RNA sequence: AGACAACACUGACUAGGAUAGCUGGUUUUCUGCGAAACCUAUAAUAGUAGGCAAUUUAAGUAACAUCUUAGUAGGUACAGAACUUAAUCUCAGACAAGAUGUAGAUUUUCAUACCUAGGUAUGAAAUGCAUUUUUUUUUGUAUACAUCGGGGGAUCGUGAAGAUUUUAUCGGUGAGUAUGUAGACUCGGAAUGACAAAGAUGAAUCUUGAAUAAUCAGACAUAGAAUGAUAAGGUUGUAUGUCAAAAGGGAAACAGCCCAGAACAAGAGUUAAGGUUCCAAAAUUAUUAUUAAGUGAAAUAAAGAAAGUUUUUAUAUAAGUCGACAAGAAGAUGGGCUUGGAAGCAGCCAUAAUUUAAAGAUCUCGUAACAGAGCACUUGUUAAAUCUUAAAAGCAU
RNA sequence: UAAAUUGAAAAAAAAUUUGGUUUCAGAGGAACCCCCGGUUAAUGGCGGCCUUAGCGUGAGGGUCCUAAGGUAGCGAAAUGC
RNA sequence: UAACUGUGCAGAUACAGUUUACCUCUAGUUAGACGAGAAGACCCUAUGCAGCUUUACUGUUACUAAUUAUUGAAUACGAUU
RNA sequence: AAAUUAGAUGUAAAAAAAAAAUCUUAUGAGGGCGGAUCCGCUUCUAAUAUUUUUUUGUAGUUAUUAUUAUAAUAAUAAUCAUGUUUAUUACUUAAAAAGCUUAAUGGCUUAAUCUUGCCUUACUGUUUGAUUAACAACAAAUCUUACAGUCGCGUAAGCGGGGCAUAGGAUCACAAGAUACAAAAAGGAAAGAUCUUGGAUUUUUGGAAAAGCUACGCUAGGGAUAACAGGCUAAUUUGCGCAAGAGUGUACAAAAUGAGUGCGCGGUUUGGCACCUCGAUGUCGGCUUGACUAAUCCUCAUGGAUGCAGAAACUAUGUAGGGUACGACUGUUCGUCGAUUAAAAAGUUACAUGAGCUGGGUUAAAUACGUCGUGAGACAGUAUGGUU
RNA sequence: GGCUGAGUAGCUCAAAGUAGAGCAUACCGUUCAAAACGGUAAUGAAUGUGUUCGAUCCACAGCUCAGCCACCA
């Protein structure tokens, strides 16, 4: 399969589900691991579709065409969305397959790029991909600390300092 | 143990949930002791603690 | 024409004899207690029965509730990537020895020619860099002997055949204490809730005997889900409460929200939620900042823009920051190619240099093409003694 | 079940016959029906697919099925979405 | 027995806030009082009705068929055997 | 590519001895002390476990090497072996899977699997305690216990009242056996009663022998429930805006133009929900008479426009004072079309207004066509007529 | 919008242990030549994926599809 079309069966339906909301101090997926830069969702957790992620890649390729780069995708559309007709009435079972989607938590990286290009040339690519993706996104470099919830672990801040009941 | 794998009590005592690594290393058992303050599994070298259960 | 048969006809009038699990109604007072809209069954779903369970007042209690201490059952949140699921990333191979060659230095050891045990000669070896080595015609050690096909290209080649090598191409296989993903993954793992034991406390709240009901259209708030469209004052579960059957104060008005449970009066009584300039009971009460928009002040409109303003963190400055103004901004050289023409400036390739106070084989205009005007950059003048520039955050537009 | 006979004749039934009582049972034997035929101004029913003289058109030629495949006529009609 | 906005069994003369209006009739007019009239014919419900329909269930008849009885003979022809 | 067979982990098998400490146990010393075997405190002893603990010993046998005088000593190597080497025995070999009567889940490898021997407890009667008092009642159910009777297997202990577990409907009537209960005067019998057992899409499976139309319809009821409008919601629309900028524009993103998208407003469409009204909220168009919104068709002021010479027009910002007509077609809203005009734009108000009018459409009784149905009849199929 | 039934040789049609029989086609022979005729041959189970010892066959999802229902206001 692929990151937009998995090797799953469309017959077996899936529940709506909910994105991951780490409430225990988890930095899972909030850092650049492969490339030099990244694109972080910094507003709220959502469920991005395979059509909104396909256009994001096409928007980055169009802006960086003719240049040497390596685009990494850190999200997979492994959630089958099933929609019943918006003209039908309530009941009569669950809806039919509509599209593949992926649930993303807050402050999680979406794309990562590694190439012999200028930083400002990559910003414009990630800036255009954010105006066409659902929500708000941010430009992230490699080496910067992870994010626990909506708070970055900057200036020596650790996950245990956030769990300490005393903060004042 | 019953036909449907139901565990019954064979005597009047107190339920105990324990693990006997000597009898089987990866099993968890259920037992009934006559004294509430007993600790299972009994040591293999201690005498059997049994009650008469008879009236004269 | 279901037309007419004397108010009536898909079957008149009149006397006699019905039912209605449906709708409506059911009349004095005081006093005590006080639900439910759930489960199971039903030709059953707006009905009914049995339970849970409301009431009466007797007998019991090692009753019931709650906390404490000790113990038990079970795998949720979370967290994680073990097993399973999706996708992605990295890797798929190394050393020692031996062997095979070369330029040497010409010393030492050794084998030969000797010579007379050294030297005299001829070879090897030692020493330095290559070369061969994960299955080879190279053994050993350490490891998963550690990878199989399509296809592309290249070098051979046969009457068509195919054969043998390569790739940063597709799929598959092996390795990873690599990254992510979770209703039918849980190796790890709460709080809560549940069960039972003893003790203590408390408002009899518990059980049983006897007697005997109503209810079985629920609603909303909050949390967390399924469903819908991550819509509904939506539908369906779970947890808690209120309403229902609960008045009073607050939320302008208010079944469900925040407080608080109305037997009746008195009090500048004491307080909860909530509030204290006036309507309107009580502060125009003190402290420090922000806003200039009536923003806002008891129902947050979004992304986003910007010499609005404040703070903070950096940073520039009499070595003249910032701004303006004056001049310069070269040469090899119309780079090569392309093109009718391409001279920095259509497009392609290159863009180590040189000389300068500085000057990209060129950032925006201009030319058919040159020319020409600006910029990067460089010098000078004017001039600031808390006064440069940028970012982030707060409140505003 | 009563009587008689027979049997048993040990603590004894049981079997046969007749009376009364109460059941099972069907060679043959009507119509409708089965079978054969007739009747549409009786109730009623009256079809598909490929192929082509060039593109085209389809006279023509292939086949499947039916009791029969809508004939003459009419036809965006009081019938055509 | 006013108007507006909001509220609320979800479309207010009557609640909240604000605004406006001296008391009382006459003739016009019909926007509202979810105006009046008829316990909605539509829709749904009731193990409620009525008429009609049929290869619904269970029945009665017209009609058809055989036979005891009223009811007796004679040849046959023939079959059971 | 796919047939059979043979394989696919490692370790151990001469043998220990001793000192103290930390617990935990004891139907050990009938321990001691308070209240023999009851209970909380208690020393001692014993046993298991735990310390990385203090160590000591690690031989013998066979053989090799070295020294010493064939033997002795030291070191090194091998060593389960008195036993048919096909050795044998103990332990170990992830998970999944196979198997265990059928789906799925859990479980079993130390048996619930497999092989073999003997068997048929897949027994009769009664009965215990449970399923936090089975299924949130009852009933049909499930597991388990004991006594008596008499059978199997096993050396024995003991095991066995079907199957590894969780999915097979009563009564009545009917039929076959047993019990010896009662026998409507009496002796019998019949018909009954108790015990055991069989034959069920009683599948609406706590268990009726059961097809339709009504527009000629009736009664009792329901906003507990649809159609109209309102309310909530905003997927969607025939309603719009903002952000970004692939691309078009001979050149040049933003004069015009704007793919696929993102962030929103709005309440005018089709829906969703079913909150108000079924002891009654009349409904599509037309006429009459308005009121309001501004997202602007005309008129007025005005910015931009290699693409503003002028004129006309495009786009945009102000702005709703006035106007936006006539006719043919259709029941039509809408839409098409004719011919004028400065222009012949829209929307909200119960898709404003039927106690103001109209009644052509939709939606009653009548009738016909086509289609459907065996038929009565039905039809977002079409017609003529129909108390406002 | 919502269900149902079908798909095999070039063309027709038949059929969980099979793929058959026609027509067409091809080769040859008959005729002066062609057709007809005669003789002798070669032609298939859609699209995957499951079930089963084995699938034209059973199951499932697509393509092609045709047919039917889209009723009361
Ligand atoms: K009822
Ligand atoms: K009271
Ligand atoms: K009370
Ligand atoms: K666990
Ligand atoms: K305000
Ligand atoms: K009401
Ligand atoms: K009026
Ligand atoms: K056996
Ligand atoms: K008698
Ligand atoms: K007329
Ligand atoms: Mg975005
Ligand atoms: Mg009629
Ligand atoms: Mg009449
Ligand atoms: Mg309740
Ligand atoms: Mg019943
Ligand atoms: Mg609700
Ligand atoms: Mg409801
Ligand atoms: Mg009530
Ligand atoms: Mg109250
Ligand atoms: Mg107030
Ligand atoms: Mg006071
Ligand atoms: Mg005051
Ligand atoms: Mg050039
Ligand atoms: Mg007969
Ligand atoms: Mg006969
Ligand atoms: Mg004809
Ligand atoms: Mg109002
Ligand atoms: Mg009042
Ligand atoms: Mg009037
Ligand atoms: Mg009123
Ligand atoms: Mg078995
Ligand atoms: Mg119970
Ligand atoms: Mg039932
Ligand atoms: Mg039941
Ligand atoms: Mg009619
Ligand atoms: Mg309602
Ligand atoms: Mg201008
Ligand atoms: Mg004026
Ligand atoms: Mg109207
Ligand atoms: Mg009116």
């Amino acid at each position: 399969g692929s990151w937009l079309e998995p090797n799953l069966n469309r017959k077996k339906k899936m529940m709506k589900g909910r994105p991951r909301v780490p409430t225990g101090g988890s930095t899972k997926g909030t850092t650049v691991v492969w490339g030099d830069y990244g694109l972080r969702m910094r507003d709220h957790h959502r469920r991005i579709s395979a059509q909104q992620l396909k256009l994001a890649e096409d928007t980055i390729k169009q802006r960086l065409r003719g240049q040497k780069y390596r685009l990494y995708k850190r999200v997979a559309c492994n959630v089958g969305v099933y929609v019943s007709g918006n003209e039908m009435r309530m009941g009569k079972g669950k809806g039919s397959f509509d599209h593949w989607a992926t649930r993303v938590a807050v402050n999680q990286i979406i794309f990562e790029i590694r190439g012999q290009l200028h930083e400002q040339v990559i910003r414009d690519a990630f800036r255009l991909a954010g105006h066409k993706l659902p929500g708000l996104y941010e430009f992230v470099k490699k080496g910067d600390p992870p994010v626990v919830g909506i708070t970055k672990l900057e200036d020596g801040l650790t996950v245990e300092d956030l769990k300490n009941p005393r903060k004042k | 143990m019953g036909r449907d794998h139901t565990i019954h009590a064979a005597v009047a005592g107190y339920v105990k949930y324990y693990r006997d690594p000597q009898l089987h290393p990866d099993r968890q058992y259920i037992g009934v002791v006559f004294n509430r303050n007993d600790k299972l599994p009994y040591p293999k070298d201690a005498p059997r603690k049994r009650k008469l259960g008879l009236v004269a």
